[PDB]
RNA sequence: CCGAUAACGAACGAGACUCUGGCAUGCUAACUAGUUACGCGACCCCCGAGCGGUCGGCGUCCCCCAACUUCUUAGAGGGACAAGUGGCGUUCAGCCACCCGAGAUUGAGCAAUAACAGGUCUGUGAUGCCCUUAGAUGUCCGGGGCUGCACGCGCGCUACACUGACUGGCUCAGCGUGUGCCUACCCUACGCCGGCAGGCGCGGGUAACCCGUUGAACCCCAUUCGUGAUGGGGAUCGGGGAUUGCAAUUAUUCCCCAUGAACGAGGAAUUCCCAGUAAGUGCGGGUCAUAAGCUUGCGUUGAUUAAGUCCCUGCCCUUUGUACACACCGCC
């Protein structure tokens, strides 16, 4: 009922590898994690039955936990593999979202993994330019000077 | 129906039809002295009628030339056998047609005639035959290799607003010369009548 | 402003007035229907604004002589 | 008999200085029950100062590209700041906005290109209309500044700038800037 | 060459398709109401179609 | 003036001043109670409809941009 | 039956247009043929917008291309067959028939 | 008392948005679109809506059913439209019904306190141009 | 006292008609109501969790205005601005599967039934419960 | 234009003219436009009305089985002339203000003499000369390029946020397009499947008949957010799904989930603009197998300032000076 501040009140949470404000609301608070957006972060929220009026730091560890393991296991509890980070993995072929330093190291993977193909793509990544094959002759020049 | 097309295709078909059939008929029947084109087009039959001034020349022997016209035309656009006829009508005051008197005019040039007495005699001819005015200007490689334009105005001679739409008739020609084209425009306010 | 009449109304005017002092009157609506029969002017804005001359050189004429 | 707004008759408004009387328009047949009456007033001269002054308030509020259409949110805007200082002051309204245009509008202001010469340059009287035009003028802007980057609402900014220049307080923007321009006058006489 | 490959390539679309039916031209066609008629050559017949400039 | 760190919710010393001198001044609205209660403002909306649900505060618009409320009448 | 008759009167000038409109109502009003009114399809203005120039050089002047088709059309009604009745069109160059019967 | 064909139809237009009232002899009651005249939309131009029958007495339209029939426009021209249909209608019926002593005090009441209220605003808009973005700006020009 | 929709204030009877929807619990609802957006256009899931019940009520507001809307006339009313980014923003559809579901609910709860051209309008028993709310919305306003 | 007058009489341009907008309850008409009225209905009220309230529900050219043209369409006409009044003016040409009036400066189109070494030979089976013409500079086919980036400039789009963003409800347009000579490619209602892009069947429309009563955006009303590079902004970038095409890599386009970079109102400079105008805001057309940040139009909301000046930038007329006439970017 916006009452005074609750006792166990965590300002600072630790999910993850990362660090979240507890000031905010649940939902836009979870969307620090990397791989989480405003879309993942509110159908998690709604799979997993929580207020989404509260803020994150009034959210008591069971529910971030139960939180944190819908996140991590989205197949089992029905969202679809339409909504996911990680749909058909070029090396698995496995319908996940990955939401880490996961999420990085899968990133680096599929630049390093064009980079030794030698595509046009990991080489344009090597060369730090554009490409999504846009016109680079007047824009871009703030990462040169 | 649906097999026929919509009526604002309908028209710009007709109007497509009229401006290359006023091409062909132009280029064909330049030097006969052609001056325009009119059709009253009716679904039985269509009537497609040559404005002329040597109109004896543009019927072939016994009619040769129209009939060869007319196939072609037929042919061309595709209509059903005997369905359409070409006659031809002599231009009243030919005179006062600004386009015969461009190939008039072309055809002086062609001769030889001095552009100055050609152009001279071509606008006392007009104003003889009748006009409040005119105006022909030639242009080109007239005498040396630069350029040059001679404009010979007599007369009334309106430039601006509506009555310049239906009042002066306008015609632009090139002719080929072993130097080059020269381009000849002629203006040539008609006058009022109630007739 | 910008209300300045021209040759074409102002000898008009003049000529009718001329040629039908009689008829013509002091009537602005009077006047450009007189003016539909006693001369052909292409234009209807061309005739009114003729007939309005017409009417204030006629109100000039009834107090002194105008070139008229 | 009318209550713009629903509400605070415009009759027992009194002008205070002569010099604005024929100028600013609340009363009699400048009683309307809205703001936006749109009516040719920018078809000649001197016509907007028979346009109600309200009207001339919400005109000059939606500015800055971003809400230039829109009348209706700026006609909502007035009435809730009308709303706010009613209820801070108990007094009219229209009477707060009259007495604010009255001490906003500058009296003299500077003028002339001759090179410049001291802050302008020559001194010079500004005519009832542009004291109107600019007070209003200055009002909208000081109540956009105030409300820019800011949680306070744009009809609390505008409330607090005509309640700060009706009484005369020089803490408004709009009392600033009037008092600044009177002061390069003074230096430019 | 020969009937395999002179004109193998597909021209169901493109510029390549369309041409002026005066000039024989692929740029600046007018394809509205069914021209299929240059830039200029419109210009050229707009009286002669029925185009007038009214305003 | 570099940044408000405004309190997401209440305390002790923030509620009990707000019940006892909010309720005293003729302007109550969100903004006005946001910034003279170091609060996030809607934490304040969320407060002020508890007044008024509470019946000590008195509304006079409730629009979307705005909502204004007012001390109860002594007399 | 008994027949119904429509026929649509198309062309570019409002003048031949009333014209041929009004010899075709007249001469079914003196046959006494019930005529109903002539009805006027709202005009059909095809506009074309081009550049005045050849080259792309210039002040981009544009020209603008109008093209207006006007449409009438009328309904003949007889308690006897009325091809037979009326079969000629009295028209002029530059406007175009359409008759049509009810079933279609 | 059962007179037949009392009623008028009676236009009204702002920026291409026609308002068309029937009034008619019977009840106080005005409508729009099936809809009552409170229950509009926009009710920030409620007001403008309310402006004939705040000035002239709901006494006055006592005796009229009024149904106004608007397609066209925004939102404030279907109002404006809504509203000078209104008026319009009233006067008309005052003019073809009961005596010019009436009508003339309901006229110049309506004319005095709103112009528009009684004639239609004539302008409507203006032609786009081929060298800017609207009828009267031109696009930005650049010398180097 | 004879009372109809258009006679009250229509965004309090679209949120009493979902109120009566929610009571009278026949309202068939797809499971994936919890992930879906609205619209193409839209960047965000609607924040009330009956969304579905107030899109039904909607729906039967705009079927008794105006019938024979198909789903694509449901797209097009529900439909809005999509800002495109960057890009110069434009007008967008709504989402055709839950326009449909809608429809098919409704007409399950048999207040809409099929024309005999395409789309669908109120039956009866339709008109009847939507004046029976306007006439409890009438009556809410009235006291 | 009035007048003075060694000039008089004219011609072009301006104007006049054409289209458009504003008014006509006046005329002509309307099942491919409607409005009223009546009859069937459906729902509410029913105490009790009942000629009660709503209906874009059905009918009364499904020909004997209603009228009318206000709304819509479009023709003929009318209407505005500085015409009426007051003042100024030689009391001339005209000017200012006011009344009545829809309207007392609606926008465009057209547009003189003379000229530019302005642009186009890449619009043309317009064209002179010159070049090439079979290992072709002809033409066709395959592939690449026209996009390529240390950087500078121009037209724009999106923004920097709370006068806001998100979520939901409600609510209003006008231009105008739509199935192809060649030429293959139309606008789309409705039903079903999918979360979306889309897909699958059935129609309708060559068109005031179908899309379509164009349920447009902004705006309006409720919800959440709370002055932070934040739910502002969406650049960059990964993965997945569709559509077009013969082919999508140097990503054609579209959809979904992730990343949230600069950017906190911008120096010197500088553009456009006077009323339904600027601006906000969408929708059409052109290009289009696929497509708009462009352009051409249309509607919607809708102002601030001004009714002046020659200061800057220029323009016109007269006088004036000139060593200029390639004409001051001159000359020397
Ligand atoms: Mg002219
Ligand atoms: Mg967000």
């Amino acid at each position: 009922m916006s009452l005074v501040i609750p006792e166990k009140f965590q300002h600072i949470l630790r999910v993850l590898n990362t660090n979240i404000d507890g000031r905010r609301k649940i939902a836009f608070a979870i969307t620090a994690i990397k791989g989480v957006g405003r879309r993942y972060a509110h159908v998690v929220l709604r799979k997993a039955d929580i207020d989404l009026t509260k803020r994150a730091g009034e959210l008591t560890e069971d529910e971030v936990e139960r939180v944190i393991t819908i996140m991590q296991n989205p197949r089992q509890y029905k969202i679809p593999d339409w909504f996911l980070n990680r749909q058909k993995d070029v090396k698995d072929g496995k319908y996940s979202q990955v939401l880490a330093n996961g999420l990085d190291n899968k990133l680096r993977e599929d630049l390093e993994r064009l980079k030794k193909i030698r595509a046009h793509r990991g080489l344009r990544h090597f060369w730090g330019l554009r490409v999504r094959g846009q016109h680079t002759k007047t824009t871009g020049r703030r990462g040169r000077t | 129906m649906a097999v026929q097309i919509s009526k604002k295709r309908k028209f710009v078909a007709d109007g497509i039809f009229k401006a290359e059939l006023n091409e062909f008929l132009t280029r064909e029947l330049a030097e006969d002295g052609y001056s325009g084109v009119e059709v009253r087009v009716t679904p039985t039959r269509t009537e497609i009628i040559i404005l002329a001034t040597r109109t004896q020349n543009v019927l072939g022997e016994k009619g040769r030339r129209i009939r060869e016209l007319t196939a072609v035309v037929q042919k061309r656009f595709g209509f059903p056998e005997g369905s359409v006829e070409l006659y031809a009508e002599k231009v009243a005051t030919r005179g006062l047609c600004a386009i015969a008197q461009a190939e008039s005019l072309r055809y002086k040039l062609l001769g030889g005639l001095a552009v100055r007495r050609a152009c001279y005699g071509v606008l006392r001819f007009i104003m003889e035959s009748g006009a409040k005015g005119c105006e022909v200007v030639v242009s080109g490689k007239l005498r040396g290799q630069r350029a040059k334009s001679m404009k010979f105005v007599d007369g009334l001679m309106i430039h601006s607003g509506d009555p310049v739409n239906y009042y002066v008739d306008t015609a632009v020609r090139h002719v080929l010369l072993r130097q080059g084209v020269l381009g000849i425009k002629v203006k040539i306010m008609l006058p009022w009548d109630p007739t | 402003m910008g209300r300045v009449r021209t040759k074409t109304v102002k000898k008009a005017a003049r000529v009718i007035i001329e040629k039908y002092y009689t008829r013509l009157g002091n009537d602005f609506h009077t006047n450009k229907r007189v003016c539909e029969e006693i001369a052909i002017i292409p234009s209807k804005k061309l005739r009114n604004k003729i007939a309005g001359y017409v009417t204030h050189l006629m109100k000039r004429i009834q107090r002194g002589p105008v070139r008229g | 008999d009318i209550k713009l707004f629903g509400k605070w008759s415009t009759d027992d408004v009194q002008i205070n200085d002569i010099s604005l009387q024929d100028y600013i328009a609340v009363k009699e047949k400048y009683a309307k029950y809205l703001p936006h009456s749109a009516g040719r007033y920018a078809a000649k001269r001197f016509r907007k100062a028979q346009c109600p002054i309200v009207e001339r308030l919400t005109n000059s509020m939606m500015m800055h590209g971003r809400n230039n259409g829109k009348k209706l949110m700026t006609v909502r805007i007035v009435k809730h700041a009308f709303e706010i200082i009613h209820l801070l002051t108990g007094e009219n309204p229209l009477q707060v906005l009259v007495n604010a245009i009255i001490n906003s509008g500058p009296r003299e202001d500077s003028t002339r290109i001759g090179r410049a010469g001291t802050v302008r340059r020559q001194a010079v009287d500004v005519s009832p209309l542009r004291r109107v035009n600019q007070a209003i003028w200055l009002l909208c802007t000081g109540a956009r500044e105030a409300a820019f980057r800011n949680i306070k609402t744009i009809a609390e900014c505008l409330a607090d700038e005509l309640i700060n220049a009706a009484k005369g307080s020089s803490n408004s923007y709009a009392i600033k800037k009037k008092d600044e321009l009177e002061r390069v006058a003074k230096s430019n006489r | 060459g020969h009937q395999q490959l002179y004109w193998s390539h597909p021209r169901k679309f493109g510029q390549g398709s369309r041409s002026c039916r005066v000039c024989s031209n692929r740029h600046g066609l007018i394809r509205k109401y069914g021209l299929n008629m240059c830039r200029q050559c419109f210009r050229q017949y707009a009286k002669d179609i029925g185009f007038i400039k009214l305003d | 003036r570099d940044k408000l760190n405004n309190l997401v919710l209440f305390d002790k010393a923030t509620y009990d001043k707000l019940c006892k001198e909010v309720p005293n001044y003729k302007l109550i609205t969100p903004a006005v109670v946001s910034e003279r209660l170091k609060i996030r403002g809607s934490l304040a909306r969320a407060a002020l409809q508890e007044l008024l649900s509470k019946g000590l505060i008195k509304l006079v618009s409730k629009h979307r941009a705005q909502v204004i409320y007012t001390r109860n009448t002594k007399g | 039956a008994i027949h119904r008759i429509r026929i649509t009167l198309t062309s570019r000038n409002v003048k031949s247009l009333e014209k041929v409109c009004a010899d075709l109502i007249r001469g079914a009003k003196e046959k006494n043929l019930k005529v109903k009114g002539p009805v006027r399809m709202p005009t059909k203005t095809l506009r074309i917008t081009t550049r005045k120039t050849p080259c792309g050089e210039g002040s981009k002047t544009w020209d603008r291309f109008q093209m207006r088709i006007h449409k009438r059309l009328i309904d003949l009604h007889s308690p006897s067959e009325i091809v037979k009745q009326i079969t000629s069109i009295s028209i002029e160059p530059g406007v175009e028939v359409e008759v049509t019967i009810a079933d279609a | 008392s059962k007179g037949p064909l009392q009623s008028v139809q009676v236009f009204g237009r702002k920026k291409t948005a026609t308002a068309v009232a029937h009034c008619k002899r019977g009840n106080g009651l005005i409508k729009v679109n099936g809809r009552p005249l409170e229950m509009i939309e926009p009710r920030t131009l409620q007001y403008k809506l309310l402006e004939p029958v705040l000035l002239l007495g709901k006494e006055r339209f006592a005796g009229v059913d009024i149904r106004v029939r608007v397609k066209g426009g925004g939102h404030v021209a279907q109002i404006y439209a809504i509203r000078q249909s209104i008026s319009k209608a009233l006067v008309a019926y005052y003019q073809k019904y009961v005596d010019e002593a009436s009508k003339k005090e309901i006229k110049d009441i309506l004319i005095q306190y709103d112009r528009t209220l009684l004639v239609a605003d004539p302008r409507r808009c203006e032609s786009k141009k081929f060298g800017g973005p609207g009828a009267r700006a031109r696009y930005q020009k650049s010398y180097r | 006292p004879g009372v109809t929709v258009k006679d009250v204030n229509q965004q309090e009877f679209v949120r009493a008609l979902a109120a009566f929807l929610k009571k009278s619990g026949k309202l068939k609802v797809p499971e994936w109501v919890d992930t879906v957006k609205l619209a193409k256009h839209k960047e965000l899931a609607p924040y009330d969790e009956n969304w579905f019940y107030t899109r039904a009520a909607s729906t039967a507001r705009h079927l008794y205005l105006r019938g024979g809307a198909g789903v694509g006339s449901m797209t097009k009313i529900y439909g809005g601005r999509q800002r495109n980014g960057v890009m110069p923003s434009h007008f967008s559809r709504g989402s055709k599967s839950v326009a449909r579901r809608v429809l098919q609910a409704l007409e399950g709860l048999k207040m809409v039934e099929k024309d005999q051209d395409g789309g669908r309008k109120l039956t009866p028993q339709g008109q009847r419960d939507l004046d029976r709310i306007a006439g409890q919305v009438a009556a809410a306003n009235k006291k």
